[PDB]
RNA sequence: AUUACUUUGAAUAAAAUAAGAAAGCGAAUAUUCAAGCAUGGGACAAUGC
RNA sequence: AAACUGCGGACGGCUCAUUAUAACAGUAAUAGUUUCUUUGGUUACAAGGAUAGCUUUGUGAAUGAUAAAGAUAAUACUUGAGACAAUUCAUUCAAGUGAGUUAGGAUGCCACGACAAUUGAGUAACCAAUGAGAAUUUCUGAUCUAUCAAUCAGUUGGUAGUAUCGAGGACUACCAAGAUUAUAACGGAUAACGAGGAAUUGGGGUUCGACAUCGGAGAGGGAGCUUUACAGAUGGCUACCACUUCUAAGGAAGGCAGCAGGCGCGUAAAUUACCCACUUUCGAAUUGAAGAGGUAGUGACGACACAU
């Protein structure tokens, strides 16, 4: 529709394909406060590589205090309560 | 509000008052009397005057007077045009 | 009998007539509450007029 | 008229006055035996500021109409508008009779008369006929 | 709101942050109207 | 107690209303008092005669319109002469003779 | 004939925005839309006649 | 000084749990209501008694604990006269306003009934303003959702009463079958108080707004009330639910989402400071009081200038 009594369809157009936005809809749903580990928080307190690249990554399980989901930390450097702030890429 | 209001604030002052943005959280409430609040203080803002609206501190003299029986009437001065209250 | 107060400091009314610590909506028109606003009422306890051995003294 | 349990009696009883702003008091009113108390032409209510009209949608309810109100919404994003509509209820007075559903009507604002109606018909024009002559 | 004070910035950073032909014209440290002159024009 | 306004009831088109507050003062109802007098201290210190019982009655010069069951209660527009006064809010019977 | 549209006005809390070292204090200071009121116009439109 | 009496504590301050056409913003009405304060106007040389502080007896551990007795005043409470004002009702004459059997006059009735029996200024009733104000209400405007499509029975209207400061199903009795919906009704979700605004933007827009100011709502949860001019008040009361505290073990109080401050929570947030000197408010008033407000303390949240 173009004409211009025909408001109703575009902004009910838009509102319908907003939904197969990822990002927009990640940010909408409820998973933010359900699935998320961290929830909405940016840090959170609690208690082999892939086939190109050999070795070992030392990492740590850490059961979060509110949520009690066991979820899997890197530690930062070489040789190296806990506080966790995610990586580069968000989620 | 359980009951009417007696202080008063600073921004929520007048605006011809004058009054400073800073000067204190609070203004002088004007008692109640002769004068209503936003028509007292406790062109800046026959031959007639204007009191009211945009030509406030105006001085002329009138040519008509279009009335609507609707809503209101306006008065026409030598040219400015605005309500009677003004 | 004029009035008097129970062994544990309460006083004896003058309209009840039990021998039993009653809990009334008391105000000051019978003396044993004095109020601190106007029109204020508190369920004070109190005793009954008839005499009995709970009062301290008379 | 007098089919309630009460002796129906008109506001000022000793009656008809006539509506403020360019208004006509139809020939009904005064002829008719017809008692309304809420009879903007034959009883003590006024019509103050507001003023709308609308065509009739339903004309089943005891001397009041449905009046359909129909405009449009303009939206800023999409520079465009929007078809809408709202309905009012509206006392009618049986000073019109021959008032019938699709009629165009110019009513005024009075007091709360119910619920849900707060305006008057003042004036009313008739239009073609919608297969149904359905009256006060 | 949070404060009746005014406030402002008196600078804004570049938007590239690394580009040869700026570090060098640049070079203490390195911390309107023409617009007005085009809404006019 | 009794209230009078209208955030219990529904819409027009049968919605129920959600709560957002609690009763107010300015919508008091009052108990009625059926005229089968005294005083009640109304809003802003005015008084109204709430007329409890009464007999007696100036008239100037058996049937109940509303509610059949009330015949003896006096309200206003009721036969007994049609009564013209407001018992219940005024505190005197005044009525005419039909 | 209304309405839409359009032009002007009226009327329009301050703070803030922009405007007549960050600041501070009398700007014509202009807003600030969605409605609503008055008005000149009737080309493009919708509603019945 | 105290006490009685009077006024205020219904403003101020905090918070955002509620809440989806509800509240809120703008606009319109109140010919449908209206006080408090303030301002303008009108309408018997003095009478009668009791009461606190006062004194006396006490009581229990004690609350902002209360009991007895004997006095004494009022601008406390009354009666009482110098002589009207407004309410209800029935009838009638009738000029502003866009518009009124309207303000108003007249007739008869009821109701109420003065200008302190005041003090070195005070008071009653009514009219008007303050009042664009308070409160109701007119029109237009809100986020996501159909894995919410049919919804409502005081529901929609009519009559007559009641109740209300007042309109109105607000409520009661009788009568009718009506109201809304694909132009999204009804229902569901929000980590939803709304607006003025903020962040970012070429134009267009997207996201945020508990939080300076305006409006709303709340004081652990409901509910019911008192006093008053204004409260469904909670730094007022009453009862239940859930807690907190003192106890001589008989009993007793309390409501930090005021200012500081402690815990718990969490990634995440300051002094158990001083003073009414600014601004303003309340008071029997130029004085008193104010964790409102100002000053000082902590304070790489941020912003401006600026050493090396």
């Amino acid at each position: 529709a173009r004409g211009l009594h025909a408001a109703r369809k575009m902004l009910a157009q838009r509102r319908a394909n907003k939904w197969a936005d990822k990002e927009w809809k990640k940010g909408k749903l409820v998973t933010r406060y359900k699935c998320n580990p961290l929830g909405t928080a940016s840090h959170a307190k609690g208690l082999e590589t892939k086939q190109p690249n050999s070795g070992i990554r030392k990492c740590v399980r850490v059961r979060l205090l509110k949520n009690g989901k066991k979820i899997t930390a890197f530690v930062p450097r070489d040789g190296s309560e806990v506080l966790i702030s995610g990586f580069g890429r968000r989620g | 509000a359980r009951g009417p209001r007696h202080h008063l604030k600073r921004l929520n002052a007048p605006h011809h008052w004058m009054l400073s943005k800073l000067g204190g959280t609070f203004a002088p409430k004007p008692s109640h009397g002769p004068h209503g609040m936003k028509e007292c203080l406790p062109t800046k803002r026959n031959t007639a005057m204007m009191i009211g609206g945009n030509g406030m501190g105006r001085v002329g003299v009138i040519v008509k007077r279009e009335v609507h029986p609707g809503s209101f009437e306006i008065v026409h001065i030598k040219t400015f045009t605005t309500r009677l209250n003004n | 009998i004029t009035g008097g107060c129970d062994k544990d400091g309460f006083p004896m009314m003058t309209g009840v007539a039990t021998n039993n610590r009653v809990r009334l909506l008391l105000d000051g028109r019978n003396g044993c509450y004095k109020p601190l606003r106007n029109g204020e009422r508190r369920r004070k306890t109190v005793r009954g007029a008839i005499v009995a051995g709970d009062i301290s003294v008379l | 008229e007098q089919t309630e349990r009460a002796y129906q009696k008109q506001v000022f009883h000793h009656y008809h006055k006539q509506i403020g702003m360019g208004f006509v008091t139809p020939a009904e009113a005064i002829k008719g035996t017809y008692i309304d108390k809420k009879c903007p032409f034959t009883s003590d209510v006024s019509i103050r500021g507001r003023t709308l009209s609308g065509i009739v949608k339903s004309c089943h309810m005891k001397r009041t109409i449905i009046v359909r109100r129909d405009y449009f919404h303009y939206v800023s994003k999409y520079q465009r508008y929007e078809k809408r509509h709202k309905n009012i209820a509206v006392h009618c007075s049986p000073a019109f009779r021959q008032l019938k559903e699709g009629d165009h009507v110019v009513i005024g604002q009075c007091r709360p008369l119910s619920k849900t109606v707060r305006f008057n018909v003042l004036k009313f024009t008739s239009r073609g006929t919608g297969d149904k002559k359905q009256f006060a | 709101g949070r404060c009746l004070r005014n406030h402002s910035i008196t600078y804004k950073t570049p938007k590239v942050p690394y580009e040869r032909e700026r570090f060098d014209a640049e070079l203490k440290n390195k911390k309107h109207m023409r617009t007005i002159a085009k809404v006019m024009l | 107690g009794i209230t009078r306004d209208s955030r219990h009831k529904r819409r027009a088109t049968g919605g129920k209303k959600n709560s957002m507050q609690k009763k107010k003062k300015n919508t008091m109802g009052r108990q009625p008092a059926n005229t089968r007098v005294h005083d009640v201290r109304c809003r802003y210190g005015i008084i109204k005669r709430r007329a409890l019982r009464l007999e007696n009655g100036n008239f100037s010069w058996v049937y109940n319109a509303s509610d059949n069951d009330f015949v003896n209660t006096l309200v206003k527009g009721a036969i007994i002469a049609c009564i013209s006064s407001r018992p219940g809010q005024t505190g005197s019977v005044e009525g005419y003779i039909l």
